[PDB]
């Protein structure tokens, strides 16, 4: 199912999918190395 | 990396006074008299402030998302 | 007469002006400018099994570091990409060939002899003579010493 990533470079949003993506690209910069980004979900953490 | 909220020996809150004291000896006073005026007299709290670095600003320039 | 707290200002400037790891770039640097072109003139040329047919070798050029993407053509390349996509910092290796027909010399030929991998920081690394906001804009640490 079609994901989220963002770019290493230009840190632009690019969607794609992995299993059908042939070739890994930015269509803004051409940057080959993508981020997966933080999910929108709270995360508890204990300040001790 | 930033200015650490409190001395690590005695517990006294030393967080806000970094900028000042930085900003006041760049000006060419005298660290003993500014520390002091800051009220800092055991030297445990002085240590915070005297060795402090800041490599906020220098880690700061690389992003992750 | 001078004083020891006045030496120190001397020697400071030997580090200042000269980094920590010199030893390195130095050899790197004198072997990028002339020891491909007399490992080369050592060999001299190739005679294969032919008639009257050899080629003898010419000068040897080292272009910038670059990669052949599988899916597209050749890219700049930087250390920071090389070594999160497990690539190899190298840049081609160009050599020309002389070929002898029967004894007379013929149109020189230019070819990619391999790749060769590039310290970095030397001479001809993408990383030389940059300031520290580009490098900071690279993803590099301004205090490598490469
Ligand atoms: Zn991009
Ligand atoms: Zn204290």
């Amino acid at each position: 199912v079609e994901a989220v990533y963002r770019c290493f470079k230009c840190g632009r949003e690019v969607k794609l999918d992995l299993s059908i993506t042939r070739d890994l690209r930015c269509p803004y910069c051409g940057s080959k190395i993508l981020y997966k980004p933080r999910p929108k979900v709270p995360r508890r953490v204990k300040a001790i | 990396m930033i200015v650490p909220v409190r001395c690590f020996t005695c517990g006294k809150v030393i967080g806000d006074k970094y900028y000042e004291f930085k900003r006041r000896v760049e000006a060419g006073e005298d660290p003993e008299k500014v520390l002091d005026d800051l009220g800092l007299e055991r030297y445990c709290c002085r240590r915070m402030l005297l060795s402090h670095v800041e490599l906020i600003d220098d880690i700061m320039h690389y992003r992750v998302y | 007469d001078v004083t020891p707290d006045d030496l120190w200002i001397v020697m400071e400037s030997y580090w200042q002006e000269k980094g920590l790891v010199r030893q390195h770039l130095d050899s790197y640097n004198a072997f990028i400018e002339r020891g491909l072109q007399e490992v080369v003139n050592e060999f001299g040329g190739i005679k294969p099994d032919i008639p009257d047919f050899e080629v003898k070798f010419g000068k040897i050029r080292v272009g910038e570091p670059e990669f052949q993407e599988p899916h597209g053509q050749r890219k700049p390349l930087y250390p920071m990409d090389a070594r999160i996509r497990n690539l190899t910092y190298a840049a081609p290796l160009y050599l020309e060939m002389i070929p002898v027909i029967k004894g007379v010399e013929q149109d020189p030929v230019e070819v990619r002899i391999g790749e060769l991998p590039i310290m970095l920081k030397s001479k001809v690394c993408r990383l030389y003579g940059l300031s520290d906001e580009e490098l900071i804009k690279l993803g590099e640490d301004p205090k490598d010493p490469g």
